[PDB]
RNA sequence: UACCGUAAGAAACAGCAUCGGCUAACUCCUGCCAGCAGCGAUACGGAGGAUGCGAGCGUUAUCCGGAUUUAUUGGGUUUAAAGGGUGCGUAGGUUGUUCGGUAAGUCAGCGGUGGAGCGCUCAACGUUCAGCCUGCCGUUGAAACUGC
RNA sequence: GAGAGUUUGAUCCUGGCUCAGGAUGAACGCUAGCGAUAGGCUUAACACAUGCAAGUCGAGGGGCAGCGGCGACCGGCGCACGGGUGCGUAACGCGUAUGCAACUUGCCUUACAGAGGGGGAUAACCCGCGGACUAAAACCGCAUACACUUGUAUUAUUGCAUGAUAUUACAAGGAAAUAUAUAGCUGUAAGAUAGGCAUGCGUCCCAUUAGCUUGUUGGUGAGGUAACGGCUCACAAGGCGACGAUGGGUAGGGGAACUGAGAGGUUUAUCCCCCACACUGGUACUGAGACACGGACCAGACUCCUACGGGAGGCAGCAGUGAGGAAUAUUGGUCAAUGGGCGAGAGCCUGAACCAGCCAAG
């Protein structure tokens, strides 16, 4: 029962967490104005960063992630 | 974590040990990287060891059992406190005694 | 052959039949006695006893019975072992005396553990 | 196992006196049985020859067989054979036949360098020491055997009466060990 | 100071894909049982970043990463037409 | 390890007419036995002796060798089984002689990798070192033969 | 490194058959004294009841109703190992040998840096499956790190194509645990260990199995992944096959073991390495790591109990019992040794393992 606990809560800990970053990148990936790319890049980072470091994603898949967006904005 | 540990390779009332580096998780008798020496505690206990291979496992972690520590203990195998240069460069003979 | 000969084709070997197959590589089977009956040698002019009995392994045979006197009728459950009768077409087993209903020979003196008989 | 059977009816059959003197090698002499050959005959009657003179039966044979083949093999399978405690006790005199030194040595009677060893059929290599037990000196069997017979024929044994031992100098030649015994007929059976 | 990678020689099979070249590597091996010697041939797929391979080529092939569903070497060098 | 008081508590099974080691008498003259020559008795059943093995001895079942009874080492096809009814020909297999190249087969070197003791009182068995790695891979050379 | 019999009135060949030998996790008949050392459901991934088999930390926190320590809860680590089975699978599954300039790696060791400041719920408790306050090494921001990631460079050096390793910079972003000297916490790098992917060669019969394939073959771009890739998604058309594609049947694969002078062969009984699986399928979740062996959800058998409103089990862990069968054992003792898990240690747990019991029993 305890571990049954423990994972519905952990899930739903990691969902929550994982949706958000992810409505994240699709707000962002439909931006067209290098300013507010360039103003709405770092906040998005921060919390893809946090997210790898925190261990609900990959180190290699937030690299992944903020290379995209980087090369992105990089060509308006 | 890699150990240095003993595997039961004897007879049923003769036990003759040897000892090995493995992984934690291999089996007591199964799977180990290298064998440093054998053991045998019904003698009064002859011990062979590798002296050189135990000192470069021993400095890269592997870490040992209780009954190993004390094989290690013996034969002058946990000398890597005089081998760590502590404020000297010349080696000490402690093994005649 | 030639040597391209073989290597195209190679060679073929068979496999040796095993002389009682109806055991299914086991030494003995266990069997119910459905018949109970008489047969004639095929220059000998004897009366062999013999029982059709049907195997748990879903196979009928007939079986002989050595020794002289059976206590076997209709109905009896059996232990099958191999070996033949040379004289006899067909039967291919013996009935081990001494087991399940099979009963050792009475007044036997020797040969007696063939025969399943005690020491008197 | 043992055959501890009737000796005068193997004696009678093979006509060699291998357990001894007796009365009935000189009268009624023939094998026994109230109605008494091929090479395979003469070869198991050397084979079994052996084995009752030996007292060894048929799967230690076979065993000391082909440990003498892997280490002339008909030649050192007789001293193979000789090379056993109960029979170098037999041989040393301290007993009187090789049933005798047997079952001394199976009792607690007889050491090997120092230490007891009751074990009658442990081959006993070139120098080493056979001597009964220092709490069995004084028995009244043990020592009408040795003392007054005295024959001391062979040589490859030092007796050292001072002390009770005995040494075996080395394995003699098949020359010299006095057993009617054919090696080349055993050797070809199990060949 | 690195290490090596597999290198075949053979001859080209075919050419007819785009960017892409059939390599086919033929040599005579005793048999095993009859210890005759016979001749064998396999088939690689190399990556040519030109389609400047005809049929029939006598080249050197290098493994790789897999490029493809069925990609592993690389051409190298071409020997003679 | 030591002390009393005693051989005292401890031997079966198979087969003896040839192959094979081991033979008198009584039964039966169907009952029976068998791996074969077969007997229905120096072969069936018992009694006496004999011969094997021996805490085992026999029966059945399975797998190897003798078997060359698939034959590369190492078989054959007139009459014992075995030449296609006869040709032409595709793939494939084989290739007269000689002069040079190459190095795929082949050969060689160098690396990597995968009996003697000791202890069981003896032995099975444990254990150590001398001893094969002769399979695979890498790297250097040789050119008589096969291939190109 | 060998033979014997057997077709004839009698020969010499050919050829099958039968004995003689060696070996069984064998069974049966007769008969049985001991010790040592091995082995013990070969039949069905058959059904049953009971008990145990994976817990540990009061040097993490709120509590003590229990005399110091601890029932229970939150939290850390482990249960993916040890153990069991051979269903499925002719496959880079396995064996052998390599590559990753396309990879990941908790616990362990070493080196370099740092541990500064705050706030929400919520379990238990209390009050009646509902209501309110609670603490952190539980949870989540802020400050810092240019040793890390991302993007843009310069100086290079050097490869095996896509390139790799270092320096010198600017920009943005990413951590912590303290407790009573010890035990520790975080980031980065190296090592060690363990996994993943891809390759050359080898890997059972059937042609009374001849064509197969339509993301199937390749290119462009994008997404996704620890990572390359038709892995997935939006032009050319291909690729693979008589050196056996495709389709069907049967097997887990090796070292061992047995057995042949050799050639070899047979078979995986104990033992070791790899693979697959946990009543049957599907999906995932949590985790450094999952076919999740004593974790879920759903769908299917089957079986059991309710009190008809509702719930439980999978015996391919160790032992009883029943059935199937020719046939294979105790509902045993101990963690003393070896090995594991947790713990600062003491220590706790361990049907792994050490032992013992039973069995003509090798
Ligand atoms: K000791
Ligand atoms: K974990
Ligand atoms: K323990
Ligand atoms: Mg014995
Ligand atoms: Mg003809
Ligand atoms: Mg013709």
């Amino acid at each position: 029962e305890k571990r049954i606990r423990q994972t519905n809560a952990r899930r739903l800990h990691n969902r929550y967490y994982a949706r958000t970053a992810r409505n994240a990148v699709k707000a962002f990936r439909a931006l067209t104005d290098r300013t507010e790319a360039e103003k709405k890049y770092p906040v998005l980072a921060s919390m893809l960063d946090r997210l790898a470091g925190k261990n609900i994603i990959h180190k290699n898949k937030a690299a992944n992630l903020k290379s995209k967006l980087a090369r992105r904005i990089n060509t308006l | 974590a890699t150990k240095i540990r003993l595997q039961r390779h004897g007879r049923k009332g003769y036990a003759f040990y040897k000892i090995v580096v493995a992984d934690s998780r291999a089996p007591r008798d199964g799977k180990f990287i290298e064998r440093i020496g054998s053991y045998n505690p019904n003698t009064n206990a002859t011990i062979d060891l590798n002296f050189e291979r135990a000192l470069y496992w021993i400095g890269v972690g592997a870490q040992p059992t209780d009954t190993a520590r004390n094989i290690l203990s013996r034969e002058g195998v946990l000398m890597m406190k005089h081998l760590l240069g502590g404020v000297k460069k010349g080696a000490f003979d402690q093994a005649a005694a | 052959p030639t040597i391209q000969q073989l290597v195209r084709k190679g060679r073929e070997s068979f496999a040796d039949k095993s002389k009682s197959p109806a055991l299914n590589s086991c030494p003995q089977r266990r069997g119910v006695c459905v018949r109970v009956y008489t047969t004639t040698p095929k220059p000998n002019s004897a009366m062999r006893k013999v029982a059709r009995v049907r195997l748990t392994n879903s196979k009928e045979v007939n079986a002989y019975i050595p020794g002289e006197g059976h206590n076997l009728q209709e109905h009896s459950i059996v232990l099958v072992r191999g070996g033949r009768v040379k004289d006899l077409p067909g039967v291919r087993y013996h009935i081990v005396r001494g087991t399940l209903d099979t009963a050792g020979v009475n007044g036997r003196t020797q040969r007696r553990s063939k025969y399943g008989a005690k020491r008197p | 196992a043992r055959y501890t059977g009737p000796k005068s009816k193997i004696a009678r059959k093979f006509g060699d006196p291998i357990f001894g003197a007796d009365k009935v090698l000189s009268k009624k002499n023939y094998p026994p049985g109230q109605h008494g050959t091929s090479e395979y005959g003469l070869q198991l009657r050397e084979k079994q020859k052996a084995k009752y003179t030996y007292g060894v039966l048929e799967k230690q044979f076979r065993h000391l067989f082909h440990r003498a083949q892997r280490a002339v093999t008909g030649e050192l399978l007789i001293q193979f054979l000789e090379a056993r405690l109960d029979n170098v006790v037999f041989r040393l005199g301290i007993a009187p036949t090789r049933s005798a030194a047997r079952q001394l040595v199976s009792h607690r009677h007889i050491t090997v360098d120092g230490s007891v060893v009751n074990i009658p059929s442990y081959s006993v290599k070139p120098g080493q020491v056979i001597g009964v037990r220092e709490r069995s000196k004084s028995l009244e069997v043990i020592a009408d055997a040795l003392t007054g017979f005295n024959h001391s024929k062979y040589p490859w044994m030092e007796w050292d009466q001072s002390s009770l031992s005995g040494k075996l100098l080395h394995m003699p030649d098949r020359t010299d060990i006095p057993e009617n015994i054919k090696e080349q007929l055993i050797v070809e059976l199990y060949s | 100071e690195r290490n090596l990678r597999k290198e075949r020689v053979g001859v080209v099979s075919s050419n007819k894909m785009d960017k892409t070249i059939t390599v086919a590597v033929k040599w005579k091996e005793k048999h095993p049982i009859y210890g005759k010697f016979v001749n064998k041939t396999k088939k690689y797929h190399a990556h040519d970043e030109k389609n400047e391979c005809g049929i029939g080529d006598t080249v050197r092939i290098m493994e790789t990463r897999p490029l493809s569903r069925t990609k592993r070497w690389r051409l190298t060098e071409i020997i003679e037409r």
